[PDB]
RNA sequence: AGCUGGAGAUACGCUUUGACUCGGGGAUGUCCGAAUGGGGAAACCCACCUCGUAAGAGGUAUCCGCAAGGAUGGGAACUCAGGGAACUGAAACAUCUCAGUACCUGAAGGAGAAGAAAGAGAAUUCGAUUCCGUUAGUAGCGGCGAGCGAACCCGGAUCAGCCCAAACCGAAACGCUUGCGUUUCGGGGUUGUAGGACCAUCAAGCCGAAGUGGCUGGAAAGCUACACCUCAGAAGGUGAGAGUCCUGUAGGCGAACGAGCCCUGAGUAGGUCGUUGUUCGUGAAACGAUGACUGAAUCCGCGCGGACCACCGCGCAAGGCUAAAUACUCCCAGUGACCGAUAGCGCAUAGUACCGUGAGGGAAAGGUGAAAAGAACCCCGGGAGGGGAGUGAAAGAGAACCUGAAACC
RNA sequence: CAGUCCGCGGAGAAGCCAUACCGGAAGGAGUGGUGGAGCCGACUGAAGUGCGGAUGCCGGCAUGAGUAACGAUAAAAGAAGUGAGAAUCUUCUUCGCCGUAAGGACAAGGGUUCCUGGGGAAGGGUCGUCCGCCCAGGGAAAGUCGGGACCUAAGGUGAGGCCGAACGGCGCAGCCGAUGGACAGCAGGUCAAGAUUCCUGCACCGAUCAUGUGGAGUGAUGGAGGGACGCAUUACGCUAUCCAAUGCCAAGCUAUGGCUAUGCUGGUUGGUACGCUCAAGGGCGAUCGGGUCAGAAAAUCUACCGGUCUGCCUCAGACGUAUCGGGAGCCGAAGUUGGAAACGCGACGGUGCCAAGAAAAGCUUCUAAACGUUGAAACAUGAUUGCCCGUACCGCAAACCGACACAG
C-alpha cells in the first residue's frame, strides 16, 4: 500500500548528518510521486511532513568480467518534518 | 479481514528491507517467506471470489 | 556444457546407505552415503581420504591448514551390499504396508 | 529425497503431514507495441466518467451492424490476386527473350488455389477439381532467328457432390377502376438419355534377466580360468575397450484433469473499336478476357466444334458452397559412404563486439585432469614470474593448463 | 569417408621429430625421440582428394630497424615529501606563457568522466607512486529558474470532405509543434562532492476554507480593445561598472644611497521596509447623445457621427532612517569627494527612411444562456495546499563533432 514504496533508508554520512538535523532521506520507487511518498511517510511513521524534495538517480554503469551493464535507477527523496520530528528512534545508535 | 493480515505482512517486509540496506540482516530467509504468505493470501482471496458468486 | 548424467538424474542409492566401492584404489572398501548429488553423479562415503592443502587462505585464519577431507566419487561404488557384497538389485517387493518399493539381491531388503 | 537457476561463491534455510523436478490446468500479470480515453520524439506526459472512505478497481479509438458479436496487427517459406523490371541471349539491336522471373502491394489459412462441364474431344467416347508419370520436345509458336512449347488418349495418388433464384399455393404491406403484383417470408424446385411446374492411441512415468576369482596397470570394462541372461548384444556413463556396475534396451503396465476424423440466372450472350491468355508475336485467328459504344433468343430455344456456310455431334452460360490427394518448413523426432573449430549456420552461440546519421553490414571462437585432489608450506622478487615441497598415474598436466608442425627470434 | 576381412593398442594408437634403408616415380618401411587415445594393412565403393604462383583469402612471423618520430620554439630551475623504484606524483620559493583569453557562465551534445578511499595490468606517444584509466562507496533536492499541466508561426497532422491500380496522394475546422508570446523572490551561507532548489532572513503567486467588511450581481468556446512587432540615426536623466586623491578605515614595516610619512599594501557596500526628501524621462485627453445600414443577434463594451471643459498618473535612479547581510583582517573597522560610463534601465522616447515590417492565448471590457437577487463581485486577516520532468561533471574542449589525451 505504501510500505512497499519506501525502498530503503539512505545510508551515508550526509544522510546521517541531516538525520541529526531532523530531516530524513530514503530511496523510493522511481515511479513514485511526491504526494504519495509524503502520505506514505505520514502513514509509515505517524509524523507530519512539512517539506519535501525528490531526485531521480540513474544507476552507476558498472561491469563485471567484460560484461558491461546499467544498474537499477534509484529515486532519492528527502523530507523535513514539523517540530514533532525524531521519526522512529532508528538513528545511528 | 484478509487485507489486514496482508498489510501487517507488508510492514515487517519493508522493515526487513530497511535493515537490509543497513548491516543488520541475520535471517534473509524470512524475507522470501514473508512474500509467499502475501501471495498465498491474495491467491486464496481469488479462490473465494469465484466461489458462491459463480 | 555436457550434463554428466547419462543416467537420467536417477540414483541407485539413498543418503546414508552403506556402500562398497567397485573400482579405483578404493575397490572393496566400505561406507555410508554421507552426501548424494544426483544430477552430477557425485557420491560421498567416509574413507575416500584426500589431503586438501591450504594455509594460504585468510578467511578461515591468517594461516590455515593442510587437512584430510572426503573426495566425492562417481556412482562407481556398488550401491548396496548384504552378507553377500557387491551385486545388483531387484525392486518392487512390498514393505509392511507395501507402499515402499524395496531392494533384494538373492533375497532380502535394503 | 533431495532442493536453494546457469553460477562455479558464502551465509540464510526449505523438505518424508511429499519438497524439487516433471506433465495438466487455474490466478496474478507494471509500461510500450495493432495501442485503442487524448498527446507523443515507443516503453513516457495530460485528462474525464461511474465504484465513491481511501488506498485501489472498471470504462472512455475507429469499421460493420438494433443486438449480440465480429474486424484492425503479426507470421520463416508455401498460396491466390492488383502492378510489374533490367541486366542478359539474340555474339550489334527495336519485335522476341531474359519473365509474368525479381520486386512491391493486398487477402488468408495450416495450407491455399480450383472444382461438380453453355467442357475436352472426334470414339456418336469421356463425366468434377487438384498432383505425379507419360504422351514429347510430338503438335505448334518464332526478325520462322535466338529460341519458346502444349493438350487429348493412357497409367497412378485422391475421389463426395451438395445447395439457391424461377413458373405455383398461403399471404402481408402497398400498387393502381373494381376475385390483380414490385421485395419479404414458409411450402414446393433444382436439369441436356432436358429437368420443373399444373391438369391425369499418444501424453508425466513405473517394472525390467543375467558374473566372479586371478593377471598387467595409476585405474579394469583389456587379458585370462571357469560361468550366467537373452522377446534384452540399440546406445551412452563409469580412472581403458563392460551383453551380465549404472542408465537403459526387448516386453509389460500407466492416471483425477490432457490433446487426437406458362418457367430455367440478361444491360448479358453477341457485335465494332483498343487489347490480351493458353504453342497463338494478326497470322486464314476461332474461343475465352475485359476499357469504350451498342445490344438478342427462348425449348420447333441458345453456345461450341479454330475465318465462314450446311449437315452432323458435344453441351445449357450470365447465382453459391464444397474435404481429400497438392505446396512450404519458423518448430519437433529420427537418420547420414554430412562437417568436426579457416570445416560446418555468421555464431560450439552473437545478429554480440565492432562499422554506419540511416537503411544496413558484421567477427574471431573451443580442450587441466580420472576426479580439483586446482599447488599447504619454504625460497628470490612490490609485483609479475620463477625454484623447491607436496597432490597426482603424468606438474615431460599448473591454470598464457592436449598435442605443439613452419616461418621467425 | 564407407562396406567387408585381418588385426594392433596405457609394456601405449594417431599426430609431431631425426634418420646413411627400400621401389622406376608418385611413394613406402625399419629404428629412435615426444605424445597419451585411438589406429594401421588388404579388397571394393564414393569424393569438397594432391598448390608456388591468381598485386589470390584467413593467419602468424620477418625486412626496412633499434631507423623516422614522441603531435606547435609559452622555456624551466632548486629544495623538501612519498615511495620497492621518481627528470615527470605531492607541496614550497623563484621563472616564463595567455589574459575580448589560453578567464568565467550557458546551449547543445556526451553520460558518472563529479567527490572520497584505494589500485598500477593495460589506455597515458618516455616514466609513473599520478589521471579524464581500474575498484568500491557517496553527491544530483525547486509552488517562484527552463520545459509541462497555457498559446500560436513554418511545418506535420487531420472525424467529415476531394482524389488515386493497390500501399496511398491531398485536405476546412480542430490538434501537435519553440527558435517566439505568456508568468509569482531576492540577499547571504555551506558537504569532500548539489544550489534563484537545501539552510537563514524577509517577500510574491494561485487555489480551498474560516472569521468579518461587503451585505448583492456574477458576468461565457460569442463581440470589442489590447497583446501587435521594421531599419538607420539621435536628444535628456540614470545604474551596472571602472579611475583619482594629503577622504575614511585596517596592518605592519622599514633598512639598500634616500623616504619616518603627505611613504608602502589592502578595503572603501548588497537586499528589504518606511519617507509631507531630490529626480530627468515616459503615458493620458474627458463624458452626453444619434443612426441603423457595422462588429451573427445581443450589448451599459467597441467602430461612425455630431455637442460639450498647462492638468493627472508615473517612477528609472538618487538621498535619509532602520534593519538584515556581507566586509578587510586579528570575532569584525571604515564606508568620503570628484570624474568617466554602456548595447543595460527610464520608454512601447524623437526624427528620418522605404524594402512598409507574425499569430494566439493570458489580459481589460460587454452582453447571450443560466444561476440568484436576507449566506453576491470584491477586499482584509488567519489557516491550509503547492504535482511532473531537467539541475552532478566537461561544456572554444583531454570529457562534444574530427577512427587519437588530434595545431582542425
Ligand atoms: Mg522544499
Ligand atoms: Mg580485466
Ligand atoms: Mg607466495
Ligand atoms: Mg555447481
Ligand atoms: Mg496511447
Ligand atoms: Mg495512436
Ligand atoms: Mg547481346
Ligand atoms: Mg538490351
Ligand atoms: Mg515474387
Ligand atoms: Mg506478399
Ligand atoms: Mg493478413
Ligand atoms: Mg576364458
Ligand atoms: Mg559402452
Ligand atoms: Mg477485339
Ligand atoms: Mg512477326
Ligand atoms: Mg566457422
Ligand atoms: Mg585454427
Ligand atoms: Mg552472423
Ligand atoms: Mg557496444
Ligand atoms: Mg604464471
Ligand atoms: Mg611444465
Ligand atoms: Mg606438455
Ligand atoms: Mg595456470
Ligand atoms: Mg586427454
Ligand atoms: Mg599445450
Ligand atoms: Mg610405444
Ligand atoms: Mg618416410
Ligand atoms: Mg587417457
Ligand atoms: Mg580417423
Ligand atoms: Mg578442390
Ligand atoms: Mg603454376
Ligand atoms: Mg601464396
Ligand atoms: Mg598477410
Ligand atoms: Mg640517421
Ligand atoms: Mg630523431
Ligand atoms: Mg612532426
Ligand atoms: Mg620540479
Ligand atoms: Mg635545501
Ligand atoms: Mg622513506
Ligand atoms: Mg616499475
Ligand atoms: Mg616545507
Ligand atoms: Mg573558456
Ligand atoms: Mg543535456
Ligand atoms: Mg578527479
Ligand atoms: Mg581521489
Ligand atoms: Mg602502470
Ligand atoms: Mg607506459
Ligand atoms: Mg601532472
Ligand atoms: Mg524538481
Ligand atoms: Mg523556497
Ligand atoms: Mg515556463
Ligand atoms: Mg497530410
Ligand atoms: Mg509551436
Ligand atoms: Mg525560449
Ligand atoms: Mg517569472
Ligand atoms: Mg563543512
Ligand atoms: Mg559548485
Ligand atoms: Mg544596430
Ligand atoms: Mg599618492
Ligand atoms: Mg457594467
Ligand atoms: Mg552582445
Ligand atoms: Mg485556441
Ligand atoms: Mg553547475
Ligand atoms: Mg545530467
Ligand atoms: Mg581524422
Ligand atoms: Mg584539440
Amino acid at each position: 500500500s505504501h510500505y512497499d514504496i519506501l525502498q530503503a533508508p539512505v545510508i551515508s554520512e550526509k544522510a546521517y548528518s541531516a538525520m541529526e538535523r531532523g530531516v530524513y532521506s530514503f530511496w523510493v520507487s522511481p515511479k513514485a510521486t511526491k504526494t504519495e511518498i509524503k502520505d506514505a511517510i505520514q502513514q509509515a511513521f505517524g509524523v507530519r511532513v512539512i517539506g519535501i524534495s525528490t531526485m531521480n538517480v540513474p544507476g552507476k554503469r558498472k561491469r563485471v568480467g567484460r560484461f558491461i551493464g546499467q544498474r537499477n535507477d534509484r529515486k532519492k527523496a528527502i523530507v523535513r518534518l514539523a517540530e514533532g520530528q525524531s521519526i522512529e528512534a532508528l538513528a545511528g545508535q | 479481514d484478509f487485507a489486514k493480515e496482508i498489510d501487517a505482512r507488508k510492514k515487517e517486509l519493508m522493515e526487513l528491507r530497511f535493515q537490509a540496506a543497513a548491516g543488520q540482516l541475520a535471517q534473509p530467509h524470512r524475507v522470501r517467506q514473508l512474500r509467499r504468505e502475501v501471495a498465498q493470501l491474495n491467491t486464496v482471496k481469488a479462490e473465494l471470489a469465484r466461489k458462491g458468486e459463480q | 556444457p555436457s550434463a554428466g548424467s547419462h543416467h537420467n538424474d536417477k540414483l541407485h542409492f539413498k543418503k546414508g546407505d552403506t556402500v562398497i566401492v567397485l573400482s579405483g584404489k578404493h575397490k572393496g572398501q566400505t561406507g555410508k552415503v554421507l552426501l548424494a548429488l544426483p544430477r552430477d553423479q557425485k557420491v560421498v562415503v567416509e574413507g575416500v581420504n584426500v589431503i586438501t592443502k591450504n594455509v594460504k587462505p585468510s578467511m578461515t585464519n591468517p594461516q590455515g591448514g593442510q587437512e584430510q577431507r572426503e573426495l566425492a566419487l562417481h556412482a562407481s561404488k556398488v550401491a548396496l551390499v548384504d552378507p553377500e557384497t557387491g551385486k545388483a538389485t531387484r525392486v518392487r517387493k512390498q514393505i509392511v504396508d507395501g507402499k515402499k518399493v524395496r531392494v533384494a539381491v538373492a533375497s532380502g531388503k535394503t
